[PDB]
């Protein structure tokens, strides 16, 4: 694929009609058409109307007459809507047919017209001596040869010359012309030769390599800035061309160089044709705004010469110095050979340099279209850094970019109605247990909980959270766009919560349109909406589990409780009105008309019932332990007398106060109520508050009592905390390998070319860095780059600092992003909750591993990408066994990193674990190395392996990590599945095949018999509130929902020796 | 009124950077020939075309000049001085003898046509009289007919007199490109070393 | 859950863009949009007109000669009926464009535009002292640490304060 | 330019694996002709058809018109999830909604979203999209993502098909598609081979277009296509990885590269969609583990393997269409 | 300024004042004359306070 | 005007001391010729960049 393969034609001859169509190529029959005869765009956002001709027209002077037509006074009648199309059509057809070219149709198969010099004597009205030889021998525009076409002008005139001014392409810019093109009089390479040397004596002066009609012609420039602007655009097509011939395509291009040589210019065009000749620019398939080209092309130029090495610098001043010439590639110049050959009396430019070898310079990105870069930056390059100094990020306008504090959802629609559920496990409530869980329970709200935790519980919002979501079906509903949805349908409702205004359908799926004129108003939700609304689904839900319209059944009741809980009732209330006789009642302190207002204890007269109850009254604020006790007590009875279906919230929910809420009804009703604990996914994410539901059965409960719940485990968990909450931070300074920073963010903005270093000081803290310019006029790149702790794992385990700064280079200056638009940007970014799962287990082991002592190594098994990094302390070896882990073994060096490439083997015997180590099967013994599911048997299997093999071992510690059983039950009850599912009885983590899950007392059955000592454990909430403050993070909303449950019966395993 | 506010609150001159855009002042302030000589230039004359104001732009591309920029052959035969290095001379109007019509006549006609509307437009505005409003058009038609008696004169008569003067001996500088929105004359001087240029 | 907790930050300093952003502040090109470039409600049972800028915008003193703008005279074509929107962003978009605040572009990654000030010295025409200085030292109102931005023009121009 | 029907162009047709074992005296030879053919590289006149007939070029007439039936309005009635809604997503640059199941809902008027601009390596992207969707199921008809699954493109400028997919699937709920690679813009995020060691990728599917790097050792391009192909195999269950160099033994060895990554073999084949370029040596393969151990798991004398294979480099500059007169 | 602000005002009060008069004069059906006269003063009245 | 509020940041006047060194006042006073005769100096003719 070496040599250059490609067609040259002439398209300015071959453009040229045969004298007979002259007179019928105004086609003054049929009328012109979008595509064929012209084309027209109004560009929006800008307001220009751009008509362009197509076919000869496309070079055409009009004659004042011409600019004297209503088709040029057209873009007038406007702005700002497109032109009609008829009028544009009609105009433009009148004018066509206004031209006529002087000619005289011949017999000759060989002729053409001359178009371009009859169009430029109609323009000025014969009056030039072209012209009027143009009146007197019209003729003379016919010929068969291309050249003499000229040359019989030259010589019927005796002129030198002939300067053709060239209008813009589009016609409806009425302005000057940028420059104008000459013809001369040539015809031998002589000729050419003196012209061009005389040229040189001529002020603002180009020409291409080679020239239509094979006739030498010369642009002249009114100024050197359209001159730049002309050799930018030649630039960028001999670009975009030879692009195509290395690539060995054919090409039919005029031209083997479509790059001009300044015979006289300014040194700015000197260095753009400099630089032209190098082709620095990579393949690019991005629409380009040419607007701009100059500056970008000039730009680049600057940083080419300014980080090249000293050979490539001088090759360009000598281009730079010696911009006659034409520099060229050998593959060129054999095309020009081939070209000669076919055609003896070709003429081309004749003093050229031909590039013994191509300049070997990196090549660089340049996309100069809109979006922000994602870097992903590595962590270790080719290039060595050593005591970089600090690079100072300027401040950033709120214009370019804003940080706002919570990334909003970005959830489906039905997915935030979802809840899940936990299952009491316990068969009784022993009362030496009770003492134990009322002291944990006292002491727990003597000592209030994590001040960490309320701050995550009051910044993360769950209507702020959704507040995008509901607003946005507010908005297509006001613009009408919606129009069907089933009644009692989740988008029903949801279109009942967007909007203060009764929603009638008209029929069983289309909705009545709103009247015209008539705008209503958005509904105003409380924080606390949403959540009552997931409650009167997580009931209705509840009550039949099949269903698909959560409406209320006729004649039938709802009693919401709480504070301010009216716009809950309206919501139900308007999404109900079609439902005859239901009765949704709100009460509780604060509440305004329809609800009744009441305070707890309720007024002892007071008699309330219904066919559901929901419960959302708030513990008083500074009671004493037993007060709340009671209180509660009191609201948990008054809603399990009122309803048969009641849904209460537990503010304090410890083991204590539900198991003694359980005691409570149990001795109200005789046989135990059916009791759940409720966790929605329209509660804020970090709430500890959780509902149970309550209900009579026939059945008489087995196992009633709760014990080591996850809801109450999220609560109980959320001791006072030892230090005070991380707030995160907005870091300017960009120190080279320094280990000090706290959890945060790099926003900020530095000098292009001090960009590829920042990029590479990022690395060392930044998994991933956005960044663009806010235009090709500013010279600052900004830079937003979340600091993940993983990657400081990863990159502080050595002295060692490198990167990929060459390759950051190749982005100056417009391969790092474009973006006029203001962008946001979040302290606390949205992560899947198995993420957030995963990292408060490597919160939870790196705890663990920092206390125990003499630990040589961390080998963590099946740990992809490094994943368990975190994990290990930077001092400590660090081994990986996974196959499908990829190193360069001088990168493993370079970070102290041991990787081992091959499946670990689970067989007892050749499993050779070494004492003083610390193994981590963290979410790895369900999966096969190939991904693929396996039995829970296998599993097993596994895990007896492991302990047996540990058995022999001092010092040695694993922790194996498995799914539960426990939670299968739990998701078969749950509707949320936004990332946890269960799939014929597997769970299904997102991206990862269902996997059989181990059942925990038969493993500790196992593991005992093993002899083995061991411990079960889970993350906590301290782990949580760790992760998220320490990564950036904020926990999903029906993340809030399912983490404690997934976090739960997701147990790592502790083996010890 | 309105128009004026919109135009002078975009600038009330203009100057053009390497890039070759126009950037206006974004300032009302009176225009002083000293400025002739700087990198400024008035912006009425940028034929820069601007939302709500287009019969400010319109009357102002009335003041287009109609001729052409004659190279000064003859003087560059003789080696006459000339300090540019391409000199040249724009001729007010082109030559034009075999037309029914006189194109810069036309052009007249044109540009009294538009003031003609907005002379009327004026007069609406005022509630003037219909006897001096017809007066005023009865002017302005005669002006055009005069301008087409003497359009001959200038166009195929005076201009070949411009052309000849072009390449006298001392005619030597550069006058004028014909584009009013971007002429700068070439500016030399003679500088000493020592003393101020 | 006792103590305090707060990141402060400066809103009046943070909406204030770095100078070379000035020259495009006004959007010339991209047609303004609700919720970004602006907002606006018509209050019914009540019949009035409340348009907000939003951005740099949201804190603008107008001159008189931008009082002179149709955009300002659009309620006057109205009650009752919420005004166009096409009308509407047609007119702010026609005004935005119109704005022109002095400044002088640099390289430095540090600064921004005093943006009150200049605005405030295009409210007046730069008569005003503290305008003249804008005119003929744009580059003041650029600035590093936001207290200097102000003791540039109190020393300048040597006032105890600027009302 | 082509003349096909709208659904013709997402077809794709799969060469399975023949042979069942892969002796090392053959990997020499096959190695020995790989080597040679990559340092060689491949005929002159193969590569010039390559370039000419680029299929952008080919089906631009085409999807320009589903574009102008579009903006005049013309058209209204699709299934959702059908090639002719991708193919109407392709066409526009604009979220494409619907009122009710068959239904699109008109522009508002005055509005004309401007056409999607793709480039030559989109609408194989697109293809291989579907590749994916007919490979997990062979009875759909509606290509739609099933809700809560993701699939990441890689490969420089993926940007267009990640816009496209996005709004195809715009009415699916939770459907994460990502993209990668070098010179990738917002949303793609950008990468480079070897992926970074601390990244850690994941999805239900993968469609890897990354491209060798021009002037590199053999050993270095196999080293690097073989970690590509083992990152797009880790990464999710459902990989189509792009071979440049579909060599008897690259292919095999990436069988081998499998097979002791995952013990048993992958159900691997070899797929060359329609969207293509007609002449392109490229192809793509499939990779899947089964349940079932695979016979016949390594390949040889196959059909898209001997496109590449054969295309040896050429005894004699190719032939260039003349138009005669005489 | 090019232009006194001052005057620029009294511009819009004439202006109003000018739209003012005449759709009186419309209203009483005016004759001709009498209303350009009026005009010619208030315009007279702007260039005074210029 | 930027200029000046910089320098006049650093001092109207400077005295000199013991070892030579400038020491500028850092507040803006107007001179009187009843300091010339004391340890200060305008600071504009310091000379000091």
């Amino acid at each position: 694929m070496w040599h250059y393969t490609s067609i040259n034609n002439d398209t300015r001859v071959a453009l040229d009609p045969k004298p007979n169509q002259i007179r019928t190529i105004t086609k003054p029959n049929t009328v012109p058409q979008l595509g064929t005869d012209y084309l027209y765009t109004f560009n929006s956002q800008r307001r220009s109307h751009t008509l362009r001709l197509l076919g000869p027209f496309q070079y055409f002077n009009f004659s004042e007459t011409d600019r004297g037509h209503p088709l040029f006074r057209l873009p007038l009648k406007y702005p700002s809507k497109a032109i009609p199309a008829d009028e544009l059509i009609d105009n433009l057809h009148s004018w066509m047919r206004s031209v006529h070219l002087l000619h005289v149709r011949s017999e000759d198969n060989t002729l053409r017209y001359n178009w371009m010099l009859g169009v430029y004597a109609r323009s000025t009205n014969y009056t030039t001596p072209v012209g009027q030889l143009v009146v007197n021998a019209p003729a003379i525009l016919n010929y068969s040869n291309p050249q003499d076409a000229f040359n019989s002008v030259f010589v019927a005139l005796g002129i030198d010359y002939i300067d053709i001014p060239i209008t813009n392409s589009n016609i409806f810019d009425d302005s000057s012309t940028p420059y104008n093109v000459r013809i001369w009089h040539a015809p031998t390479m002589t000729e050419v030769n003196h012209i061009l040397a005389l040229m040189r004596k001529s002020t603002l002066v180009s020409t291409h390599s080679s020239w239509h009609w094979n006739v030498l012609h010369t642009f002249h420039y009114r100024s050197e800035s359209d001159m730049i602007d002309h050799f930018a655009a030649k630039i960028l097509e001999d670009w975009r061309q030879k692009e195509k011939l290395d690539k060995g395509a054919l090409v039919e291009a005029d031209r083997v160089i479509q790059r001009l040589i300044p015979l006289s210019s300014s040194t700015y065009v000197q260095r753009l044709a400099a630089i032209g000749a190098l082709y620095p620019n990579e393949f690019t398939e991005n629409v380009l705004d040419l607007s701009r080209l100059s500056t970008a092309l000039l730009q680049l130029s600057d940083t080419y010469y300014q980080h090249a090495n000293d050979q490539l610098r001088r090759l360009y001043r000598r281009m730079y110095n010696d911009s006659r010439t034409l520099y060229m590639t050998q593959r060129h110049q054999e095309l020009l050979l081939a070209q000669i050959t076919a055609d003896p009396n070709i003429l081309l430019y004749p003093y050229t340099y031909i590039f013994t070898t191509i300049p070997t310079s990196m090549n660089y990105i340049s996309n100069t279209g809109q979006g922000r870069i994602k870097h992903s930056l590595t962590v270790t390059g080719a290039t060595e850094h050593d005591t970089v100094a600090d690079i100072v990020l300027g401040q950033t306008g709120e214009d370019v970019i804003t940080i706002s504090m919570v990334e909003p959802m970005s959830i489906a629609v039905e997915d935030m109605y979802g809840y899940v559920l936990d299952t009491p496990t316990r068969d009784i409530w022993p009362a030496d247990e009770q003492i134990e869980q009322k002291g944990d329970a006292v002491a727990l709200y003597d000592t209030k909980t994590s001040r960490a935790l309320g701050m995550f519980n009051n910044t993360v919002r769950i209507d702020d959270l959704l507040s995008p979501l509901l607003s946005l079906v507010y908005r297509t509903y006001i613009k009408g766009d919606t129009m069907t949805m089933t009644q009692g349908s989740l988008d029903h409702l949801t279109l009942c919560a967007a909007v203060d205004s009764d929603i009638t359908f008209v029929g069983n799926r289309m909705i009545a349109p709103l009247p015209e004129g008539y705008i209503p108003k958005p509904m105003h939700r409380n924080n606390s909406t949403m959540k009552m609304l997931s409650l009167y689904v997580a009931l209705k839900k509840l009550e039949n589990f099949a269903t698909n319209s959560y409406l209320m059944a006729p004649d039938t009741s709802i009693i919401l409780l709480g504070a301010e809980r009216e716009p809950a009732v309206n919501i139900l209330r308007r999404f109900n009105r079609n439902v005859s006789n239901v009765r949704i009642i709100g009460m509780g302190d604060r509440a305004v008309e329809p609800n009744i207002r009441v305070r707890v204890p309720f007024p002892i007269d007071k008699n309330i019932s219904a066919d559901f109850i929901i419960c959302d009254i708030n513990s008083y604020e500074d009671q004493s332990f037993e007060s709340m006790f009671s209180e509660t007590i009191s609201v948990v009875t008054t809603c399990a007398s009122a309803a048969t279906r009641a849904l209460v919230k537990i503010n304090h929910p410890s083991e204590y106060m539900i198991n003694s809420v359980i005691e409570r009804l149990s001795q109200l009703g005789g046989v135990f109520y059916h009791t759940a604990l409720l966790k929605t996914a329209s509660q804020n994410p970090y709430s500890y508050e959780t509902y149970i539901y309550i209900t009579p059965i026939a059945a008489a409960v087995r196992f009633p009592f709760y014990s080591n719940s996850a809801m109450i485990n999220r609560y109980m968990t959320a001791v006072a905390d030892d230090e005070m909450p991380i707030i995160p931070s907005i870091h300017t300074v960009i120190k080279g390998h320094s280990n000090t920073y706290s959890p945060g963010l790099f926003c900020g903005c530095v000098d292009v070319q001090s960009a590829p270093l920042a990029l590479s000081q990022l690395k060392s803290y930044c998994s991933e860095a956005t960044t663009w310019r806010v235009d090709s006029d500013d010279n600052l790149v900004n830079i937003i780059a979340r600091i993940d702790p993983a990657r400081i794992a990863l990159e502080f385990r050595t002295r060692s600092n490198t990167s990929a700064y060459h390759e950051y280079q190749r982005y100056v200056p417009n391969g790092l992003g474009f973006k006029v638009r203001k962008t946001r940007e979040f302290r606390y970014m949205h992560r899947e909750v198995t993420f957030i799962h995963k990292l408060m287990m490597y919160a939870l082991i790196r705890e663990q591993i920092s206390l125990t002592e003499n630990m040589t190594q961390v080998v963590s098994i099946g740990g992809r990408n490094l994943a368990d990094i975190s994990v290990v302390p930077l001092n400590m070896k660090y081994v990986v066994i996974d196959p499908a882990t990829r190193i360069e073994t001088l990168t493993q060096e370079k970070k102290n990193i041991e990787v081992q490439s091959r499946p670990f083997q689970f067989d007892a015997a050749n499993m050779d674990l070494e004492n003083n180590s610390i193994y981590l099967f963290i979410a790895v013994i369900m999966n096969e190395p190939n991904g693929a599911a396996t039995p829970a048997r296998m599993q097993m299997d596994k895990i007896r392996n492991v302990a047996t093999a540990m058995l022999t071992r001092t010092n040695c510690v694993a922790y194996i990590s498995f799914y539960e059983a426990g939670i299968i039950t739990r998701l078969d009850q749950s509707t949320a599945h936004k990332t946890i599912r269960v799939e014929e009885g597997r769970l299904k983590v997102a991206n990862y095949v269902p996997v059989d899950t181990l059942v925990e007392a038969d493993v500790t059955l196992m593991l005992r018999d093993i002899g083995i000592t061991h411990e079960i454990i889970r993350p906590s909430t301290p782990e949580l509130i760790d992760a998220c403050s320490n990564y950036g993070i904020r926990l999903g909303s029906t993340g809030g929902a399912v983490l404690d449950v997934f976090n739960h019966y997701s147990p790592v395993i502790k083996l010890v020796r | 009124p309105v128009e004026y506010g919109i135009f002078v609150q975009r600038g009330a001159t203009y100057t053009i950077n390497a890039a070759g855009e126009f950037e206006f002042s974004g300032r009302n302030e009176k225009w002083d020939q000293a400025l002739y000589l700087s990198e400024h230039f008035p912006a009425l004359f940028s034929d820069v075309p601007l939302a709500g104001a287009n019969t400010i732009i319109a009357i102002m591309r009335l003041f287009t000049p109609q001729g052409f920029l004659r190279t000064d052959d003859l003087a560059i035969a003789a080696n006459f001085p000339r300090a540019s290095r391409n000199p040249q001379t724009y001729i007010p109007y082109t030559n034009q003898r075999g037309t029914v019509t006189n194109e810069f006549a036309s052009r007249f006609r044109t540009i009294v046509a538009t003031l003609a509307n907005v002379v009327n437009e004026r007069a609406v505005q005022d509630d003037m009289q219909k006897a001096t409003r017809s007066c005023t058009k009865q002017w302005l038609r005669h002006l055009e007919t005069q301008f087409d008696n003497i359009a001959v004169a200038h166009t195929d008569h005076l201009s070949v007199v411009y052309a000849t003067m072009s390449n006298f001996m001392l005619n030597f500088t550069n006058n004028f490109s014909g584009n009013h929105a971007t002429f700068k004359p070439d500016q030399y001087v003679i500088t000493s070393p020592e003393g101020s240029y």
